[PDB]
């Protein structure tokens, strides 16, 4: 629900307002969230 | 008796970014399936975080070469998403469509030398307030800096911090006023051994807490 | 932080490397389904038009963001300013079908006509770049959202609803010629 | 104080397929009873599934006659609901008012020969990608085909499959481009015995999973 | 309820919006649903 | 059937102080934090109560000097938030934007003399109804008055009451009619000892129950 | 909620009608409310 700011439900049903998806996964979030961080090797703080 | 209303003035006109939706005309359409389609991204900043992109140094090369001199300033560029060295990066490619930003910006330095050459580099973040940026490491060593050698692991990541008065900062140099509101960054070369031509590739990407705020489009058509 | 660069694995080092502290971040404005959901003009207007989201200017916000993804899918919303009746046909109707009233025909109201169109293409996801041909550059003829016809269209605006993007591509910024950085006017209070 | 509203712009105009209903003027009308009236249908595709209809071969005959030759290609037609052989069928009569289709299409071959004549036929579905359609069964036998003899049961049903890249396909040949996007179908005659004039009637109907998607009307008035 | 996409009930009653049917069966669905399928005779898969 | 409405006449026009809100165009904006920012005020009258401000006596001095005479009337000013002596105070600065007021008004007298000088002052509130304001304490002593000496504590606070017929009173002298609807206030000097030049500073502020009622703006632009 | 006189909730959400504050105190009321009052010293009523 991006960029929609009406509190009340839509007046027309979900079948007429937009198309309906059928069936029979966000990759770059998984990639950027598993990015290596911290340090490498030893450390002398 | 029927519901009385008051058709207000000034309301209703089309605002090209209004948050309400239109009236349908054509219903009961089913799309073909696209479950688990590969390679989807939902936030531009995730893409900018996961994929570094090269900068643009002199003559349009993404690398700085080791120099034989007594001056050991490899390069210097403003911390501004409109800078000349960042004109080709994906990060600036996004940030040109936004008004303000905030957060850290990562720089990745990758050495590309042969096994028989060594070098030791240093990067320092010179904040604003100094009239002339430093030209030697003995002088710039007092800022926030980092040094690294060349060995097995050939990469180094430095997080240009966000240190500024206002919590958000513009992404465009305002006017013919000079001395960028955010300070410069200077990449120096402390010393080198038998690396006459071997280079250093520099790339830049987003940080763990980068954020762009207000959408615009300044590109003239 | 140090790593093997040639591995191409992502490395996101934070400020805590040298005593800092990462702050909280809010990334609503750089969300795809949000940033793509706003009206943009189409500058290819004729008596008849084939609604193709690749006629948007390659530098505007929605346009240049759409050209930065290989595959995309979204329903549409259009705002047309016309004289006479506006007839729409889905993806694949013969051109002559644009001349009958059995198809969705909007009779003009005073300001303009604002319609909502569903995704009608037969491909599961559309594309902005197509490597190859489709006959036995240009994308195939089946990468569009239908066609509209009126006596004379004056202005057409499109809006992508439920946007979904896949497989990003290079996105560019305006080159700096000789300056140290790009310098332009910023809005400032008068006097 | 009364409810304030904002009369929006661009909304309200008549869309000839709008999903809302008008205002009545004349009420309390009771219709005459029609309970259990015979012969009702509620979906066009059910009618198209339950009632086969003939094709249109050369000179407008729905039958192909056994030929005495060394060339044993009885007929060949494109798999397209606009094809010339399907110009008279009910199935194409519906599909001319729709934009896209998907599913299998059944063909019914009925022999009409005398008891003292035999024949053995073969039908093959040649997908797109070949420049010249095959002209002999030895060559077309590699496609998806079916063979049948003539005996007590005189009918044979072959389900032209839906095999194509896009999940839906158009119901109109686009432009002067040739070599239909969906492949041809070739009905061959392997051999015949003492059937000099006896015919074979061909009809076509919908499949178990045929589906038409988007309503239009391209017929000029 | 073919081609009607309003969520709220009609404002006018069922007596005024349309006529009212009186009393005192879908054939072709029954015909097409009982269509013979499968095979006939023997089978050597 | 759709909801019938009746677009009323006379309603809807923009009233620059209407209590309803507009339609947004730009969403999801987060402000920078300002928790516990110092020095916030939420009511103008609190500020007017906590911070006294000086008056404007002759020649624009906020003090009255001890006079050597047989006439011991130091000063006299009308109780009206438009008076000449109150033209510079913050209290009148607010009250010029309001139609009516009600409540008590505090006056703070601070002595500024040297340690070797004494004085004894008296302030009286002369209500309206007398033709000529009194010119001597023997005569004004019959009103509501207060007397005070000079010693360690150098300040004195007198609460000009609100005594009038109508529960609220205007904040602007109506017309060329004289003899202000609310009475005067006279600050007298009973006697003094060796205070030839030493002064008395006068300031004014709001009371515990001051209240302004109706917003206007009469300042011409 | 100064100078707003609608009984029904706003039609648009709190995110679109106005900006949203973030976090990580009325002074002059505290100053004026602690003002010294009454008298000072002795009293002979």
């Amino acid at each position: 629900s991006g960029n929609t700011g009406s509190i009340i439900n839509n007046y027309y049903m979900q079948q007429y307002q937009n198309s309906m998806d059928t069936q029979l996964n966000d990759w770059f979030s998984k990639l950027a969230s598993s990015a290596f961080s911290g340090l490498f090797g030893a450390l002398l703080a | 008796g029927i519901v009385p209303v008051a058709c207000s003035d000034g309301y209703g006109g089309l605002v090209t970014t209004d948050p309400k939706t239109a009236d349908p005309v054509y219903g009961k359409v089913y799309n073909p399936p696209r479950t688990n389609y590969p390679g989807r991204f939902t936030n531009l900043l995730d893409v900018a975080e996961a994929c570094p992109t090269f900068l643009c140094f002199d003559d349009g090369k993404p690398y700085v070469v080791t120099r034989e001199d007594e001056q050991r300033l490899l390069a210097k560029f403003d911390v501004s998403l409109a800078a000349k060295h960042m004109s080709n990066t994906y990060l600036s490619g996004i940030a040109q469509y936004y008004a303000q930003y905030s957060g850290t910006i990562n720089l990745h330095f990758m050495f590309t030398g042969s096994t028989d050459s060594k070098a030791r580099y240093m990067v320092a973040y010179v904040p604003p307030g100094v009239e002339t940026p430093p030209d030697t490491p003995e002088r710039a060593a007092h800022c926030i800096h980092a040094e690294w050698d060349t060995g097995l692991n050939s990469k180094f990541t430095f997080s240009i911090p966000y240190v500024s008065a206002a919590d958000y900062a513009y992404t465009a140099s305002d006017v013919a006023e000079t001395t960028n509101v955010q300070g410069w960054v200077c990449i120096y070369q402390i010393t080198h051994g038998k690396a006459q031509n071997d280079t250093l590739v520099v790339s830049v990407s987003a940080g763990k807490d980068f954020e762009l705020r207000l959408p615009i489009d300044p590109r003239t058509q | 932080t140090t790593s093997a660069g040639e591995s191409a694995d992502p490395v996101t080092t934070t400020v805590e490397n040298y005593g800092g502290e990462t702050q909280v971040q809010r990334r609503h404005h750089t969300d795809v389904g949000f940033i793509m959901d706003r009206f943009v003009k189409i500058n290819n207007t004729n008596p008849t038009h084939v609604i193709d989201l690749m006629q948007t200017h390659q530098h505007g916000l929605v346009g240049a963001l759409l050209r930065a993804a290989t595959y995309y899918f979204s329903d549409l919303e259009i705002v047309v300013r016309h004289e006479g009746n506006l007839t729409w046909v889905p993806n694949g109707a013969p051109e002559a079908a644009l001349s009958n009233a059995g198809n969705p025909t909007a009779y003009n109201k005073a300001p303009f006509t604002r319609l909502a169109l569903p995704y009608t293409a037969p491909h599961r996801v559309l594309a902005t770049v197509y490597n190859g041909t489709s006959k036995y550059t240009q994308l195939p003829a089946s990468f569009n959202f239908g066609a509209i016809r009126a006596t004379d269209i004056s202005e057409l605006l499109v809006r992508m609803k439920r946007a979904e993007l896949y497989c990003p591509r290079p996105l560019l910024a305006v080159e700096v010629t000789a300056q140290d950085r790009h310098k332009q006017k910023i809005i400032a209070p008068a006097k």
